[PDB]
């Protein structure tokens, strides 16, 4: 019952305070309940109660602070301590809440030192800090923010990026990491196995373990005593024959024959040395413990003695392990730096694995160990000490990647405070985050840190301009210098971050277009044919473009005019021309044609005015479409070109007209023209096409086109060059011209013209082919002989130009005595006389 | 809102033509 | 030309599907592109009600001849034209400005030129 | 006997015109033994026996060449025909000479086309035109040369090296190249063994084999006979009854229980079908023979239709073959795609094993077979037809990789040739070398390339401006990327370019020394702690810099007094200063110096002026001596050190007050100080050196530098942190000032000032030492208690004045209530006392 | 020869004052 | 100054290692750059034969204040001086010479500030 513990704190507030003063010195689990109770107490309004903490003039608080959310090494108390304080946040006065949250933001400068600890603190400082009768507590937010605050951060997170910038191993740790099983960064500068001597007696076992150990429970006669104790012993003869340094721990009564026997202990016990006796009437005991450096508080001279001889032997061990972890660094290294130079494997990444998972891993463990135990025995030897008399920063690689990881989710939190994003963008913290955090660091880390980045330069300007800047100036260095290193290495971050700040919807959308439109085409002139570039840099460049020329799934004759009004050319965009100057341009031709004397005379101006801007600012759709490299270009584009044949019919016409004046260069492109005669076919679906190539004479291209390419491969037939793929170009062409004989008046202007010499030529000539004979060349024969009969099936006219083409044919190719030819045209004339 | 679908339109509409002239140009 | 009104029956008939020497209404666009002319589509309905007064959806050969005759038939708004000229024409709806005069003061000849 | 030979040819010239006719006709072995007596023909001076080859307008010559260098598959037979050329230049007539090397040269557009063939050619080319009574045959060189050869050889090695860089699978080999067990490019788009099917009888073996098989000898009763067909059969049986079909190779005569007969064959027999009969009275045969493809010339047409049907099935057989390869192609893609990214190995690159080396390698063997059996059912089937009726270049990567390798020997033979050279850099071969070769290719072709562009860059000038502006671009890229990428693996290439250009003893060392400091500094600006840079730029530029500062081991008085004049300065130097000024100031010194009126005013004149250029013109030795990244910088820099101080006494001066000016700053390096402090025990080896600094009031700083260091150390004693380097520095400074009180005055000076409290106060101080106890500790306390004795054993009045200081330690100590300090001196006075 | 070995040692004197006025300039 | 004799005195007397008040003529280097001076080795050959007249090898501390007195103890030769003054000061042993004037016409107490 929250309620009745609520007023019971209300009445007896001097409980509390008792309860907040005790707690510094309570033990763990004690420590638990204190924090529970306070917890429940701030579950009913606590006004007056919270005023306890801010004794001694907020001394208590602090200390309660730095004991609690930091110092203490265990997350359930750090955990519950945010809680305590979130409680007292929730039920505090405003002063109080003002002075809580100043005991919070004291501990900025030694955040640092505390390692993973600091997790729940930053978590709790961000849910109190966060924006959400709520305006005073924000007035009391502003008022304890101060400047200096985040110049700490940002000095503390540009100080820890440099440490581990300039780190000595941070090349060995990002090569090793792509080639062995990384886990860790160690290059930074039962009963029977707790057992080391055991002796036994009638009824008793007394063991010594290997060091001290905190035992929470026991689990294995007529009766059962546990003794323990924590006192450092040479050997068990000493503690054999003393019972007085035995502390009686539990007694356990046992039922007859029970195998089995939990003993748990309210309180964990720290004990080097435990006695197990059966006092009245095969024993396995297995224990669930901790390795402890928590040692018995030493009482006398002699114990402090030992001490010291214990630090000068660990000294010694750890000094053997620190030089044994030396000499295993150095063939580390030397493999290492080996790396890119030529069981299926490598065996350099064999060797390395070893070296670095197996034997690195024990001798990094075993310098550890014994940095631990020197801790502890220091630790209680200046306990000691202080009684009788009356953390700095690290290194650590992980230390310092988990601070950084951690820190960019706390900028992003701050980025939506304006005060605090002007004063970090000033401080430059977009170029730190660019230089380093977007290519260092987990996944998390780097996803963390590009959104903490989107976010600073939202709203702000010239922080687009100088992100552009350093995106463009580094891509088109790789770019020039392709062919010298990994391409989709050095810019996929990159890349992707283009791909990111280019969804934004803030006002300068118009300038990431232009960086795109840049990239695209220095890609387009520098590396067109050159794969990497093409799939890595052109590809989401055009992507971006379909992405922004998609028109997202939900007068009309004024706007068909004013789109047949070219508005802005993509030469007066690239210099300087704006989307703004772009919408008042088609709103003044809009009204011109809505009054269409002045309307007409502006919309004439305009017309003139724009077109006269053009001539003064006065291949690549060649290269890409039919580009041999990658097929998802050509696909790209070829979407691209049906979203802009989508809209406007005369830029359609144009469209296909500009696509079959791209007919010829198809037959270099053989299989590559898949994509683009696909595209071909879709567009000129409807008849009305067919008949307008037809007036431009197209058939005859067709015609020649055909002619072309059957001698092409005539002469590759004297070359014994074996290409499977040959005649799919003539298959198209086949194909298309069959697609437009289809009408009959286009068939009649075939006829009428006399281009059935052609076909007719090809017919023989690939007929006569033996070494170029490919499937698809049986098939172009089939459905030019298919061609044949259908237009002889028509009418007798045809039937009599053909003869007439025969015996022309006949006549030539008697004039160069060529008897095969002769003896096909005989044969066709023989089949279709009789 | 249909003046933030309006709006998309006519950037659609824009990049378009600007496609279009980066083209034929 | 004589040339000219060949190539134009020689594409009117291709549309004259059943011979009859009239051509639809909706195809008047269609062969009217396919000859090089691009007129919008108001152009296009501005033919369509100058054309078919009578509304049989038809266009005649003779017709036909007279659509693109008009089709294939500017100096004195901005009016010599100088750079000040240019500066009031195009406010109304410096370096860029001496750029533009100096590729094409301008007269008529060098206006045509450069249209 | 090549002379007697040489007189037969001679009166018997009609019978090597008849030779030289029939060997373009000849079998292999004949073609051998022809064109050895051709070469013993031209061993006496053979001159009117050359022009026979110039028959039919140097036809016959050129079938030759093409036949015999270049065709025939052959290396014995290509160098050998080299040999009979290289004998025709030799004995030839001048016109002769220069028919024949146009032959030669004729054939430079089809050397692509033929791989590895051309090895024996170039070596050739290489040895006619290189300049050796001599001088009309360097003339007919020179007039059989024209600048379309050099031409055509600049133009197909920028055609080769675009395809190589261009490919699709580039960067596919270039990163399997370093991780599986890279021997090949296959993405490029005993009886038992041989035997297919065998019948028996009672005392003949007829066996039909897997294809056509070229058999040399063939080794395993008393007479055996040996048959053989190559005529292509589908079974046996139309072999076994069918005698007529079978050739008799030899018959071989066995003795008595002959268990081994070794059977050769004068000339090779090709059959794809062989019986073998014991003719008169468990065997094994084993034949040693190569595959071939030279089936059996055909005589009707059910051959050709056979043929055509082989043609058929074996299209069929290579299309399966590479759909298979594409298949396996699909998934080598796949996972190279994922290097980079994270059996004691990484699994990865163990399935790239498997698949390119065994599968993809079997894969492609498959592939290949087919298609060398399709060329040569092809070269016979229209073998055939040519009967009857009366080399395109490639993709390969390894081709084109070999010719580009060889090609880069061939320029720098032609480097030497001074025209050549001057169109080869006015074509742009420099840049081209630059970008593409010396990145890519084996160590060899590496090799060569760079000695290539030496040798092009060799006296000729803005060649070295063009090198060094490239190099000084993408090095000072790296540098200011670097922590994005490999410093390592992009600048080693280019710094070794950069080391070997610098040997170059030409006129142009200037300018090669000016880009190293400007690489040096940068280097030093930029990352100066940072470890890959210290290792890869800054330390190539230390080191280059000291080769050039070392003088290569074999009046006076003017040279020293012109040693003191300082003549060049840094600043002046890299502005535009020449060594030709420095020379020019230098003579004139030392005339003016010679002559020391007049001489006299112009000396000071040169002075002043000098002195006045230096101040209108107007750390990194600090940063890089104690840099805790790298040892042998600071030895580097130890050595320069050296070699500078060994020159001058006064400049050694200066260099020991600037080495005692960074004494405080020892204090941070710790360990780091180890090479700085043995280069000043070097240098203050004489004991002037002491008594300088003695006077400069070393003395005190190394006191006050003592009293610093054991306080820091006494702070760090309430920190935990134990640190096993402890105390190096104030050992070292121990060191110092024990060296400096062995000599006499010295030690006077130190009691007249009564410094000794100072060594008294840190005795104290580190003898109260307990948490920072370590070994050089301990050591020091030691050097310290000794210091201590050596004094006082000295004089009575030291004695007095340690009294002293003990009385006003006493005083100070006991005002502070300071116990275990008052105890300690009292210690002492009661030690000297008594 | 002599010469040769003379502008040797002209050529390290001038770097070794290059070196020297570099550090202490 | 008293002060300046009383350091001198002090450095002489750490050379003076048998206590006669004398010093040898190899040490005077070193005693006088121990002071701050830097004389060159022909000066210090001017010395020795100036004060070591009669050849002992040994100079005194009376004499010892006498070299150095001397030895911490122009404008006519490029002589105001104008830009043409130096150029001709030049030439005998234009944008530069304007920086040269620029930092430094140049009278003698911009001279002094320069030197």
């Amino acid at each position: 019952r929250p309620r009745n513990w609520q007023k019971y704190c209300l009445r007896h507030g001097d409980f509390l305070s008792f309860l907040l003063n005790g707690v510094f010195h309570f033990a763990e689990e004690s420590v638990i309940q204190t924090l529970k109770l306070l917890n429940l107490a701030f579950y009913v309004d606590m006004e007056g109660v919270v005023d306890i903490f801010s004794a001694n003039c907020g001394d208590l608080l602090r200390q309660f602070i730095d004991f609690f959310l930091l110092e203490w090494n265990s997350s359930s108390v750090r955990t519950e301590a945010k809680s305590v304080i979130y409680g007292l946040w929730h039920h505090g006065r405003h002063s109080f809440k003002e002075s809580l949250l100043a005991a919070l933001l004291q501990k900025v400068r030694y955040l640092p030192a505390y390692g993973q600890n600091i997790v729940e603190y930053t978590e709790l400082v961000s849910l109190l800090l966060d924006k959400a009768s709520k305006q005073a507590i924000n007035e009391l937010v502003d008022r304890c923010l101060n400047p200096d605050v985040i110049r700490c951060f940002f000095e503390t997170l540009h100080s820890q990026n440099e440490l581990i910038a300039n780190h000595p191993n941070s090349r060995i740790y990002s090569t090793l990491g792509n080639l062995v099983e990384f886990d860790g960064y160690y290059l930074e500068s039962k009963l029977e196995s707790l057992k080391s001597e055991t002796k036994f007696t009638d009824n008793r076992i007394i063991v010594k373990c290997t060091g001290s150990y905190t035992i929470q429970s026991v689990t294995m006669v007529k009766v059962l005593n546990l003794y323990y104790n924590n006192r450092p012993v040479s050997d068990l003869s000493e503690l054999k024959n003393n019972w007085s340094l035995w502390k009686r721990a539990k007694s356990c009564h046992l039922s007859f024959n029970q195998t089995e026997l939990k003993v748990e202990f309210p309180i964990p016990i720290t004990a080097c040395n435990f006695m197990i006796e059966l006092d009245s009437f095969r024993f396995e005991f297995n224990f669930m413990a901790k390795p402890s450096f928590i040692f018995d508080n030493m009482e006398n001279d002699e114990d402090m003695k030992k001490g010291l001889a214990a630090i000068e032997s660990e000294s010694e061990n750890a000094h053997k392990r620190y030089q044994q972890l030396l000499g295993f660094k150095k063939p580390l290294l030397k493999i290492v730096s080996s790396i890119g130079e030529t069981c299926k494997i490598n065996r350099k990444i064999a060797l390395l694995g070893v070296l670095y998972g197996e034997k690195c891993k024990a001798a990094f463990d075993s310098v550890s160990k014994s940095v631990q135990t020197l801790q502890g025995l220091r630790r209680v030897l200046m306990s000691y000490l202080h009684q009788k008399n009356s953390k700095t920063p690290n290194n650590c690689y992980g230390c310092a990647t988990t601070f950084v990881t951690q820190c960019l989710e706390i900028l992003q939190v701050l980025s939506k405070h304006p005060r605090s994003r002007k004063q970090l963008v000033a401080a430059g913290i977009l170029s730190e985050l660019f230089e380093n955090n977007i290519h260092q660091g987990p996944k998390t880390a780097r996803a963390q840190a590009r959104a903490a980045l989107s976010t600073f330069s939202e709203g702000d300007l010239s922080a687009v301009n100088e992100l552009n800047n350093l995106v463009q100036k580094k891509i088109m260095y790789c770019l020039e210098h392709h062919r010298s290193m990994d391409i989709a290495l050095a810019t996929r971050e990159e890349m992707l971050l283009l791909s990111e700040v280019c969804s934004l919807t803030d006002e300068f959308w118009e300038s990431r277009l232009r960086l795109v439109f840049q990239l695209l085409f220095s890609s387009i002139k520098l590396g067109a044919k050159h794969p990497a570039i093409s799939e890595h840099i052109i590809l989401p460049c055009l992507k971006i473009i379909s992405v922004a020329c998609t028109p997202p799934k939900p007068n009309l004759n004024v706007s068909q005019k004013t789109r047949d009004i070219q508005l802005v050319s993509y030469l007066e965009w690239e210099k300087g021309a704006s989307y703004l100057d772009f919408v008042r341009r088609q709103y003044k031709a809009s009204q011109s044609i809505r009054g269409a004397r002045t309307h007409r005379s502006d919309f004439l101006a305009l017309k003139y005015t724009l077109r006269w801007k053009r001539r003064s600012s006065r291949s690549w759709v060649t290269e890409l479409i039919l580009s041999a490299c990658s097929q998802s270009i050509r696909s790209e584009m070829c979407t691209l070109i049906s979203l802009l044949a989508a809209q406007s019919s005369p830029r359609r016409y144009r469209l296909i007209n500009l696509l079959i004046g791209l007919l010829p260069a198809t037959l270099a492109a053989g299989e590559s023209s898949a994509e683009y005669f696909e595209l071909l076919f879709k567009m000129i679906e409807t008849q009305d096409a067919l008949l307008f190539l037809t007036v431009r004479g197209c058939l005859t291209t067709i015609c020649k086109l055909i002619s072309q390419e059957v001698g092409n491969i005539e002469s590759l037939e004297r070359s014994l060059q074996i290409d499977i793929s040959q005649g799919f170009t003539l298959h198209k062409l086949l194909e298309l011209l069959g697609k437009f004989l289809e009408v009959p008046n286009i068939r009649s202007r075939f006829m009428r013209d006399n281009l059935l010499s052609h076909v007719l030529e090809a017919l023989i000539v690939i007929r006569g082919l033996i070494v170029q004979k490919t499937k698809l060349i049986n098939d172009c024969n089939r459905r030019l002989k298919d061609l044949l009969d259908g237009l002889l099936l028509e009418s007798s006219e045809n039937k009599r130009q053909f003869i007439r083409a025969c015996v022309s044919g006949l006549q030539t190719h008697a004039e160069e005595n060529k008897g095969r030819t002769c003896l096909f045209i005989l044969e066709q004339l023989c089949n279709l006389i009789c | 809102s249909l003046k933030d679908r309006e709006e998309r339109r006519h950037k659609s509409e824009f990049v378009q033509r600007l496609l279009s002239s980066a083209i034929f140009d | 030309t004589d040339e000219q009104i060949s190539e134009f029956k020689e594409a009117f008939s291709l549309f004259d599907k059943d011979g009859d020497g009239c051509i639809t209404t909706k195809e008047l666009g269609t062969v009217m592109r396919s000859l090089g002319q691009n007129p919008t589509e108001a152009e296009l309905q501005d033919m369509i009600n100058e054309v078919d007064a009578d509304g049989n959806g038809t266009i005649d050969f003779p017709e036909f001849l007279n659509l693109m005759a008009k089709k294939m038939k500017a100096f004195r708004v901005f009016d010599f034209i100088s750079a000040a000229e240019l500066r009031h024409v195009m406010t109304n709806l410096d370096e860029e400005v001496e750029e533009m005069i100096r590729e094409a003061q301008i007269n008529y000849e060098e206006f045509v030129k450069i249209m």
